[PDB]
């Protein structure tokens, strides 16, 4: 229940992130996603534990086409990369 | 981005709001206040709730369903000398005051 | 972690059942500074010492080893500054 | 007014986010969630603090600095029943899930 | 420290409300105030004691003009009706 | 306030290190009502009791003096009640 877990961050890390790290009690992720304008990035960081299932879990529904990838061991999120969800074309 | 939730500047000079007449030390001070957008996923500096979690992921869905707010997750004290309406002086640690962190909620 | 100590005073030590002089303690959060403070009255001529004590984290308090009012005229004088026992002497100067 | 700051209805279905496939139970809840505006004054049901009650008299003042947030104060737990990466059941009487009271921060 | 004071309150009536009275550690307060679009309101209720310093002291500089007054006896806010800051007119 | 006991079970006490039987007592916050609940599975005719105690305030489980999991065909049985030891006995119907 203490701060045991290191992580890499990009984009979500923390103020006092220590050279692209973050320090947290719950999981490492790294999550790839496509905006409302069609432009897709790579960002990663620390989730704390609290929520963390419902976090990695996601939603299938989620309005905007993402993948976010957890994992629990130290720096495990540095060579993580998720990719998008398929795109489902039809009935044309 | 930008546009997330952290924390921004903000000075509050007793002079200006008018409570210099009661308020003797301090002049002001940096109160600060939180703002931004609170978007999927919440990283863990954001010290969410199982709640805010779980609204983030229903507002990633459903539009309708507003998204969670930024506020201070942590707070400081600053100390005050001020004048009661007795016209007599008490010094108070008023708790609460200056934002340390933000957080979604 | 820092420590410090402060000269007390309460003028008002009646009402509010406390002693009329002595040392305080003061207790600060991690990384911050601590400091004492003075205030007084001026009854043209005549010093009302009215409180002294620690006073938390102030910017307006940082580096300063003697207590000393700089507003022109207030109605009440005050000072802080940042080292054990500093609000022991005070002084006005605008 | 019934554009203040207060609590709203908001059921989350996990069959529609899609989370029945680890959840058991319940079915789903009732989660709510805070909405409105929070101006001045703040009455003591919202369970403001120092900071949140000088930030709306600063915006009274200057509208350039925002308002304080309408968000959860108290919260309650609910059980779920679930399965763990290893298809192992567990129950958890998950915190912070249901709000109870809505305030401004 | 705890909830001894009983106000009167309208239009920031809490929930759980008894015949238009609420119950704090706080003050009681009567508003008056002018919205942006010219129309003035009276409303009451009661204002838990931290920051009531600074809510009952208000600003002058607020933008909507208003006048709040605080009392700490019980049912005091009932026959509180406080007046309009006045319009400076000019230089004309 | 409102009180409640209920028949508990752990079909992995082991690694969980906690007793595979015995009884709870439900704490329950301000008038909110207090259950008990089974969970099993269902290994085609033969039946695998996974786990029984309390349960929190859930509209689902209001007014059930009986335990009945009412999912049709479930991966995971389970049921909830409100009654001391309502859990002591389940049924399955659709």
């Amino acid at each position: 229940t203490l701060p045991f877990l290191k992580c890499y961050c990009s984009g979500h890390c923390p103020d006092d992130a220590i050279n692209n790290t973050c320090i947290t009690n719950g999981h490492c992720f790294a999550i790839i996603e496509e905006d409302d304008q069609g432009e897709t990035t790579l960002a990663s960081g620390c989730m704390k534990y609290e929520g963390s299932d419902f976090q990695c879990k996601d939603s299938p529904k989620a309005q905007l086409r993402r993948t976010i990838e957890c994992c629990r061991t130290n720096l495990c999120n540095q060579y993580l990369q998720p990719t998008l969800p398929p795109v489902v074309i039809g009935p044309f | 981005l930008k546009s997330s939730c952290k924390r921004h500047p903000l000075y509050v000079d007793f002079s200006d709001v008018g409570w210099n007449d009661w308020i003797v030390a301090p002049p002001g001070y940096h109160a600060f206040y939180c703002h931004g957008e609170c978007p999927f996923p919440l990283a863990d500096h954001l010290n969410s709730t199982n709640h805010a979690i779980v609204q983030t992921l229903v507002n990633s869905v459903n539009s309708k369903i507003p998204k969670a707010c930024c506020v201070p997750t942590e707070l400081s004290a600053i100390s005050m000398l001020y004048l009661d309406e007795n016209e007599k002086v008490v010094k108070k640690d008023y708790q609460d005051m200056v934002v340390e962190g933000c957080g979604c909620r | 972690a820092e420590t410090r100590e402060c000269i007390y005073y309460n003028a008002n030590w009646e009402l509010e059942r406390t002693n009329q002089s002595g040392l305080e303690r003061c207790e600060g959060e991690q990384d911050k500074r601590l400091h004492c403070y003075a205030s007084w009255r001026n009854s043209s001529g005549t010093i009302e010492l009215v409180k002294k004590g620690c006073w938390l984290d102030d910017f307006n308090c940082y580096d300063r080893q003697e207590c000393v009012a700089t507003e022109e005229n207030p109605q009440v004088y005050f000072c802080c500054c940042e080292g054990n026992f500093c609000n022991e002497r005070f002084t006005h100067l605008p």
